[PDB]
């Protein structure tokens, strides 16, 4: 997982993406109290992280190198043989994992909630692997509206994205879904101090994903979809 | 926002804030400075040729992928669920 | 009581309060006030139908089991051992 | 797991239940230092727990929606199929958790412990089931007093209750056993303040649980065993 | 030493002390002094008579191996990785 | 995993034993930025930390009862049977567990970092165990090496040890590896104070092991290879 | 005094009230720098506080019984004898205090400055006695100029007042002038926070005296001219 | 305001917060909030019955002078020039 | 001045000496409300406040040498000189200062208050001097009841001690009231730790004067008037 | 006491504690713990033999003063009214 | 120095730093850190053309006399004695 | 005053100007102990607070504008008039401050202390009026060592100096005398740092202030006796 009364997040809450103004919802799931559940493809938030930590080459607002940051993850690894026909049992052609975020209707009662899955692929054909993902949602869908209806929480949207991998013949696949939950350094926040700390965090639920990285004279990374997971 | 305003009232604050230049700190480290927490979402994997140590090729795996596009590089990950 | 007085000499104290209004909340999580933590005993278990997908079928007994009795709802649950 | 200097626990160091200082052993153990060590059914703490929290619908002082809360914990998960005489190898008919809190004579050089375990059950007879637990303790308390002997550790009592369930043809059972390390909010705490730090602690070391609900205007919900896990 | 003179012009201290008489405290556990952490290197293994209880197997080994050599005894343990 | 920053080594950064500059490199592995990393056998550091928590006969400065030490850790648990030569599959004679320490050549950027390792063992043959593990270094000194690449870090020492144990027939053994993070007490440190916390530690910086123990009154309990893990 | 960097004033930097941007200068005063010096008379500045603390009657935000207040003052105190001729020496007929803000150009090298005084009164002439006062701003605005020329300070405005009152025969009178250096409590500021700090003054910074009586229920005590000191 | 923003970056922050309820209080005094003061302009004056007790005469007089107009009660006055 | 809502008195409020539920009133003073407002001699409080700081002798919790003490006072200093006639204006055979507290009946309103006085003394006749301050307090009580009414203050009871001198021809007398406002230290409270901030008042609170004196091991040096002010 | 409840509830705390061995302390001096005061009545008097030195035969007068019975020795004061 | 090392076993400390950037602050201003002080010795005088003015002459006086030589320039100042 | 436990003197314990180190005394005082007590004038450590804080024109490390810096203060102002022979009572010629601090034998007990003084001066023979004060030493010195009796307090130096000024016919003269209490910022702290307060002070302790000035890059003001105060 959760993210509640003590949260925001990158993309949504602060540094908000556009692409969220402008997504369109690719199915819905009832949810106990009879109200639709929109569900995007996390696609934005995933993109806006990245500007914000930087790559390994394009470092930027990373974290401290050492620093203990908890995060509400899970993973797989599995192995991809030499071609071998006798492919043993936790084996694969690829690995995959999927990644969650639910906002609550109302954030006083109710904390978002993150859900998250991965698991191994079968066939060599990747073409193919998209469609079980492309289904995968529904099936996260589900479980998220009964996590819901656990605790009569209500939600409002819900993003869902994925991260794969076909591991070459002998390659050993880890597929990872994460969740960090930190603070923010002084310097990515324009005109800010380390004694205006309430000020500092309305300075960041204001700027815009685009207008920040002008401001901070940074170059998107994320571009025009120039990142696959 | 006017949201905060409520949670203020409640006893609750979303600031989070490091004290450190240009680094990100994890929820919960001290010298941090203020209440709350901000999160975000990476979904990402990595491969390693198979050597005989699992755990090893697990490491490497998992390092690469920590990595891989948003650097969440050299960092003690705790777990919660 | 009694036992306070032997520990404060030592420079231990059990005072765990959570500035939150009704809330409890996690022992390290910043704000609280008091170097102690309280802590209790659930025990209880959770099922949901099988569907193809196990994790997700854990994360929802997990679900219905932390929802089942003493209430821990949504929270982000760190392990230790 | 411990649970030591910086700790008290619900039910017994605070909101004491009287049902503690009317329980008998259910039997004893012999602990190196050679004294015996009583071992009882931890139903009162448990049910303790319960009032203070509240459950989903009668909410009480539960945790922040979102909070971090670490938990001495572990679990257990296992499917019972549709009838299927193949029960393939982590399967069984029911899942369950127990947990031990034993507290040292000595607070001041030893932590008090806390043991937990759970496990899957094979037999569809749920009545034959609680023989087995009904012997765990014995199991338990046996490596109870090994880690004693570990670390020269020596206790006075021993609580030890479970959870169980059986799980329908097609059910994925979850058996849980958490510890959970808190922080108590004000308004739980009768005539508290946030000024007055330690004399709020005092406050919940002296009253009884059944005085607590009272002075703070609420139904005894574990009422007369009211509650099964 | 005139590396933390470097650290110190970035925000980052490495002091950790514990207020605690005699005893060491672990990293993020409140009334700590300082926003750093020392660290160590323990390696060891026990053993246990097989009983049917696996789960119990494991915790007494695990206690009997904490206990050996470099004691660290009655600890909550945490995982980081 | 990693140690930055915020970070130092018993034994190493702090009350340095003198085995340090004393030590020669069991072999060299090639960086990626084209340089050797010597590595050595991480026995002084492991037994420096002994001197320092103590054990459980001669206590010294250990974790406080209850307390919460967060560690890099993992571990390996193994049965061995009654003879049977039917050895199920996760069955052996004994169990290992190694740990690595990397410290990188500029502390400023890059994190120095932890690599930890376990297994189980397959012949009775002791003697040959050894072997296998004096050969696993190699092993772990390429996965550093790829990590290093990884995110571009550079070491320039890189210590690793391990512990082993044959398990009678019928013994289930538990190798374990871990680095723990915490603070220091007052009174381990010479002419300290509560209220120079910056000085504190530049004592410890610079103390030697062997003055520390002798300042403090304290007999090496390391002693000449005393210790076996 | 002085109102440095550290600070801001009621009526003026927060809370204004409107009679600032609506006052003229009385006469201005020839600064070291050769620029202008305008004069206004302060009474914008005394009827703000008073609708901040409020009176004995209608009490308002006013400091806490027994609190500290650092203030910048001055004070006399004249005996008025039973009609005698023979009026001794440090005797007279009225008793007069005088205050003066000045406000640098350029707050951050130059603080803001205070200028007290106060005397006894000869003649039970009061008509006559305000003459004196109106005469006695230009012997301030003077004193006032020499201490910016004496630290090189420069100032933009520069408000005086005064307070007087005539003694009954056989009456002691005591004038004061005096600059009070507060903290404001939060239920004066609206929609503020314990938890928002630098917000909480942001608001005041914004809030006009006007409306912040009416958002805060308060009616204007100073209303039309309704004050006399 | 703009003001603010430039002495933030030598260390001033003009934050006066007073943690009592509807009560003013003195700079310096503890648990106050920021590193600021607010100030203002008070010039008052009072009259008491001549006694012969000269101090007392005045100790009344700034009593009745301090109760005018802008209420600044029962306050320790402490003197700053 | 006063103390107020934070404070409390030595000897009164909290270390309370017998003396007070054992005083008689000297007479009463007719308060604005009505009510009459004993008066008694505050020799019990002042010998209380001797017992806990201690003398030049017999230190105890005196103030940390170089510390800044606020404190509520006056003073007075005048010559007497070598037998001469001609005693000039400000001259005198002994000096006087006089201090009263005044408990509001309701703290939470208004704040206990502090009225002092001092003077010089005309003639050589000490036993005279007495007589004049035995008349000074009706005078004190008058002004006392004045401010009362200033600020609609009530109070219950008030506390008058005074302390005098005669000076050798040729010396000259200082004479001092004063309040000091102090913090205690932990070793003064018995059974306190610098842990428990509110309970370490409380103790206070408890313990009279004398308990106090015999769980610390004081004797008592107030004994039966052996101090003369 | 049952004072003390009244006020908490207002933000008012009379808490009054010096960090210091045996030694009691200013109100407002740092270190200090409380937001409180502890105070007392002290009336004296002392003399010197006249010199010329007003000035010193006041500091001297004053000095056996603050040293004569409830010792408040070596003391900054600071003068509130 | 050797000094301090007796005073921290009594519980007290020297250390006074000002978190503004180049300029020194009053001692017991909120922020400072550490809980001691630093002092020294300033004596200087002044003069003023005689006006009517008393008052006004004295503060010019003294204005002038601060700002003569040690520079202690727009400083509200306390006494204590 | 006095400046105890929690203090050092500029130039003195910190920032020492060598001058310390080789003055001799003016004389010396019979301290009630029986030994001497050394004079010397105060003109080094008055130097180099000049040093530090900087003037109105070369500005240094100065209290920040509109600062509350406390001061053990005293001063005196006269009048001299036009000429005339009628030289009222409070005038003269000139007017003159001093200030000695005597430093402890032991500080941990006693604390060192302040003694000023200020004064009128008669004859417009400011040839004369030295001598005055060469004389006043004696004098203080005497004061001085009556106090160290009424505390039983010893010193080991106790260094004085004064400030004069002759005034012009017409004009007031106002001469002071004060010590102020200070806390140092950074950047007046060669290689210091806001996160290493104790080592902070440290520093200064060792810095001699000619080192100082070098290390910041400060010409010296004091020079070869560049100032007269
Ligand atoms: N948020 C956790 C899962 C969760 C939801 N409810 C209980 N646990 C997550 O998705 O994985 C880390
Ligand atoms: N307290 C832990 C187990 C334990 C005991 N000794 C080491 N570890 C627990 O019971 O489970 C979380
Ligand atoms: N430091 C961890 C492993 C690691 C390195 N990079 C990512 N994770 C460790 O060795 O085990 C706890
Ligand atoms: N601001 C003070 C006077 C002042 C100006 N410069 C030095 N002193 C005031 O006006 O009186 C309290
Ligand atoms: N409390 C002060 C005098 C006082 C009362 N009202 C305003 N001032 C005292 O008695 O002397 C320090
Ligand atoms: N230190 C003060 C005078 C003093 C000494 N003993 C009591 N008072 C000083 O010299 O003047 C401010």
């Amino acid at each position: 997982x959760f993210t509640g009364v003590q949260g925001r997040v990158i993309g949504y809450d602060i540094l908000r993406s556009p692409e969220v103004d402008k997504a369109k919802p690719l199915f819905t799931e009832t949810q106990w109290d009879g109200s639709e559940l929109p569900i995007y493809d996390a696609k934005p938030l995933q993109d806006a992280l990245v500007e914000y930590f930087g790559t390994e080459q394009d470092r930027r607002h990373y974290p401290a190198p050492g620093s203990f940051i908890v995060c509400a993850n899970k993973g797989v690894t599995a192995e991809r043989p030499k071609n071998d026909a006798d492919m043993k049992p936790g084996q694969g052609y690829g690995v995959w994992s999927a990644i969650a975020i639910s906002f609550a209707k109302d954030p006083t009662k109710d904390s978002s909630m993150f859900v998250e899955d991965a698991g191994v692929w079968e066939t060599p054909n990747e073409d193919e692997l998209l469609e079980y993902l492309e289904g995968r949602r529904k099936a996260m869908a589900k479980s998220i509206a009964e996590c819901g209806q656990d605790a009569h929480a209500s939600f409002e949207s819900s993003w869902i994205g994925f991260a794969y991998t076909m591991m070459e013949p002998g390659q050993i696949g880890n597929a990872i879904t994460v969740a960090p939950y930190v603070s923010l350094p002084i310097d990515s926040i324009p005109g800010g101090s380390i004694l205006t700390p309430d000020k500092d965090m309305e300075i960041m639920e204001n700027l815009t994903m685009p207008e920040w990285l002008e401001k901070m004279g940074y170059k998107s990374l994320s571009a025009n979809n120039a990142l696959k997971y | 926002s006017e949201l905060d305003a409520k949670l203020n009232k409640l006893g609750v604050d979303r600031i989070a804030i490091s004290p450190y230049k240009q680094w990100t700190r994890g929820y919960m480290e001290p010298g941090n400075i203020g209440n709350g927490y901000v999160t975000g979402l990476k979904v990402d994997a990595g491969v390693r040729d198979k050597s005989d140590n699992n755990v090893l090729d697990g490491i490497v795996s998992y390092d690469r992928a920590e990595t891989k596009n948003a650097y969440i590089g050299q960092i003690n990950m705790t777990t919660a669920s």
